């Protein structure tokens, strides 16, 4: 009977968001670590995604649970930013800990971040720059490319898939009001070669190839028909063989297998002499998602014409957007206006599995990224640079707002909320206690930057200050940034490190709300068995 | 080079002798590859595991 | 660079005492705040160019040069103080066993 | 490397390493893992000296491309 009561969560909260904290304060940015997860499935996979993460490592702490929702919620929706929510989240628990002992009420502390929110989002319009949907960006894009690029893999590799990345969003896409489709995109990964040997593919790339040792090495522009015909010997539904005893039983039981296959193949042959017989520098291409009979084999072969079977059923639907060739299911109704049109095609030659290039086309509408490496954990680690870089673009042509990076929008936020509210004094004399704490605790990022690269978060704080300085005596308009290569301060609009508007805006908002709720909890409720 | 002896010598040996020779495919690759492997053990500062 | 002329047995322990001679400075780097990877490189790479009497400041932190500022130590403390510790250093490395009686 | 048990799963990095060796050239598995081994070696001096592991990534890298260049 008694009214003393307890913590015993809100100090296991925050000790329990710190473990997690210094887990992902190592991975962020391009000069932060990769750590490996394994868990139970012998499959090594080395991963900087923050969302990945958690969802690899099962985790008994209750305070990580609500974490593992935040970053669910952003990639659905913003599809970057996991694990700096994730920083945002436990550094703001540490300064607002620390308010407890002096007695600050928790709903204050949720309060007050509502109100610096809404202060924060009079900077944010003020901050953010308009970008044009003009085509003449793509300089521009490069800078941004690299900004997602750089922060997934050594550095090394940027350098490599910057032209593709770039490029791949802005051949499927053109410039009109419309959408953007990264489903349209298709992934294809290989074991084979290297990483550093990988290109980009205007086309699409099918599985399955037809193997025969005279198919020509290269055609160029080759004419695109989809077979939907069983060029190959077929049986009854029962098992049954034709076996014959004498020369002149040959033809006649053999007759009935091919019976099928003479009357297509008769007609198709007869294309070739009316169209491109005369016709230099052309090519014919069967599609036939089928099999192939061996006799078929050097009638093809003589005729140069490329073969194909065991055809993905997914992969020729998009071939009728790329080559435009209706899909033909009898010959007999087989019209000139149905082939297509495509460029050089030219097969490569391994041992396991063959390539098919549809590429070099006028009006693809399509484009894939083909993934090369050589162990296991270097296709998922590229797999998921890749995904991150082309969600990132993609926020780039819907908005036209961007914000630079590098602790560009955090130093310059952190800055203005603190001298904002002691010139209006438009709050409350109470709250702005604990927006302090919310000034605070947006600094935790250029000082994170800083620390896995080993440089003096103290020493590089400072520089900028100096410089910020400078930037309010004059009326000019200047952007400071923090260069982790060099170490003193950058110019955002130079260096070209850009951070997408829709991203950020739902970071300070998300981290808002969870970052408040694990602080309304006073006490731990087991119940339930 | 670098002589194995076996029998005796003095100092060491000239390569030329005996013909001993890399190639460069071998050698430019394996540098390579030797790279990537210590710079993937190097980037991990934390390992995870669990109990099969 | 003296060392690597020389061509001998005793090249390798010569990199041992050069590095111990670079951690009397760095220990002050440690003891300013300042970053001892970095500031220890940045001074080393300026006696290759510059002279040798660029020190550490105690005040500042940051490398300067000691004759335009006014730091002067005696060469007598320098040569009792490698002298006595090479001298002392060969003596511990002596004695390969501890004998316990009287 | 095959018919041995690997318990650390940092080992296998570099057994994944090794089988690369393997299947593109055939020859050098052992040039391999044991230069490997000793890059740690070299590094353990360094990630102790003070010496951030990103910088020492970064070393090698710069390092990498002016070994290629004298070959």
């Amino acid at each position: 009977a008694e009214s003393l009561r307890r913590d015993a969560a809100l100090k296991v909260n925050v000790t329990s968001a710190e473990g997690l904290q210094s887990v992902l304060e190592t991975n962020l940015g391009p000069k932060g670590t990769l750590k490996m997860l394994v868990d139970g499935a012998g499959n090594i996979k080395l991963t900087k995604d923050g969302k990945v993460l958690l969802t690899e490592m099962q985790i008994q702490s209750p305070t990580a649970v609500l974490i593992a929702r935040a970053a669910a919620a952003q990639d659905e929706i913003t599809g970057d930013g996991t694990t700096t929510v994730v920083c945002l989240v436990g550094e703001l628990l540490r300064q607002a800990h620390r308010f407890i002992q002096e007695g600050v009420h928790p709903r204050i502390i949720t309060d007050g971040f509502e109100i610096a929110r809404k202060e924060s989002m009079k900077f944010l319009d003020e901050f953010k720059i308009s970008k044009t949907n003009l085509s003449n960006d793509r300089e521009f894009l490069l800078q941004v490319a690299r900004s997602s690029l750089l922060t997934k893999v050594d550095a090394d590799l940027t350098e490599v898939l910057t032209p593709i990345v770039t490029d791949a969003v802005l051949s499927v896409y053109d410039a009109q009001a419309d959408n953007l489709d990264l489903h349209m995109v298709e992934i294809m990964q290989m074991q084979h070669l290297s990483p550093k040997d990988t290109t980009f593919i205007k086309g699409l790339v099918l599985d399955h190839g037809g193997r025969h040792p005279d198919m020509p090495t290269r055609v160029k522009n080759a004419y695109v028909l989809i077979l939907n015909v069983s060029l190959e010997y077929e049986k009854t539904e029962v098992n049954s063989g034709f076996f014959y005893s004498s020369a002149d039983q040959r033809d006649k039981l053999a007759a009935s297998e091919r019976k099928f296959v003479d009357a297509k193949l008769k007609k198709i042959i007869d294309l070739k002499n009316e169209v491109c017989g005369m016709d230099p520098d052309k090519g014919f291409v069967i599609i036939n998602q089928k099999g192939i009979d061996p006799m078929s084999l050097d009638v093809f072969a003589k005729h140069n014409i490329l073969a194909l079977r065991r055809a993905k059923r997914r992969n020729m639907e998009r071939l009728q957007l790329v080559t435009g060739g209706e899909a033909q299911n009898s010959v007999e109704d087989l019209s000139p206006q149905i082939l297509g049109f495509s460029g050089l095609v030219y097969q490569e030659t391994i041992g396991e599995e063959k390539f098919t290039y549809v590429t070099e086309n006028t009006d693809p509408k399509s484009c894939t990224i083909l993934i090369k490496g050589s162990t296991h954990y270097a296709l998922a680690q590229t797999k998921d640079a890749v995904r991150d870089g082309l969600r990132a673009v993609a926020n780039v042509l819907k908005d036209k707002n961007i914000i630079p990076g590098a602790g560009a929008f955090y130093i310059a936020l952190s800055r203005y909320l603190r001298s904002a509210n002691m010139n209006k004094l438009g709050a409350k004399g109470k709250t702005k206690t604990g927006i302090e704490a919310f000034a605070e605790a947006l600094l935790v990022i250029p000082k994170t930057l800083v620390k896995n690269s080993g440089f003096d978060p103290l020493d590089v704080l400072a520089m900028v200050e100096d410089e910020l300085d400078d930037a309010q005596d004059s009326d000019e308009t200047r952007y400071v940034g923090v260069d982790l290569n060099i170490g003193d301060s950058c110019d955002p609009t130079i260096e070209g490190i850009w951070d997408s508007y829709r991203v950020l805006r739902n970071a300070i908002t998300g981290a808002t709300g969870i970052a408040s709720n694990l602080l309304l909890c006073d006490e731990l409720l087991r119940a339930g068995r | 080079g670098v002589d194995i002896d076996g029998e005796s010598d003095e100092g060491v040996k000239d390569i030329r002798e005996e013909n001993i020779y890399d190639m460069l495919a071998t050698k430019k690759f394996a540098i390579n590859v030797a790279t990537e492997a210590a710079t993937t053990v190097l980037s991990i500062d934390q390992i995870i595991m669990a109990k099969k | 660079e003296k060392a690597k002329q020389l061509e001998g047995i005793q090249q390798w322990p010569y990199q041992a005492v050069a590095d111990a001679m670079e951690c009397i400075p760095r220990t002050l780097i440690q003891n300013a705040g300042g970053d001892p990877i970095r500031l220890l490189s940045q001074l080393r790479a300026k006696h290759a160019q510059g002279n040798f009497t660029t020190g550490i400041d105690g005040d500042k932190g940051k490398i300067v040069d000691m004759v335009s500022y006014g730091i002067w130590e005696p060469e007598v403390i320098k040569q009792q103080s490698v002298k006595t510790a090479i001298e002392s250093a060969c003596l511990l490395l002596r004695v390969d066993d501890i004998v316990s009686g009287v | 490397l095959r018919e041995l048990d690997i318990v650390h799963p940092a080992v296998k990095v570099l057994v994944m390493a090794t089988e690369q060796q393997k299947i593109d050239m055939g020859d050098g598995t052992n040039l391999v893992m044991i230069l490997a081994g000793e890059l740690l070696n070299v590094s353990e001096k360094l990630i102790s000296m003070g010496l951030s592991a990103v910088e020492i990534i970064q070393g090698y890298n710069m390092a990498r491309k002016f070994t290629l260049k004298e070959l």
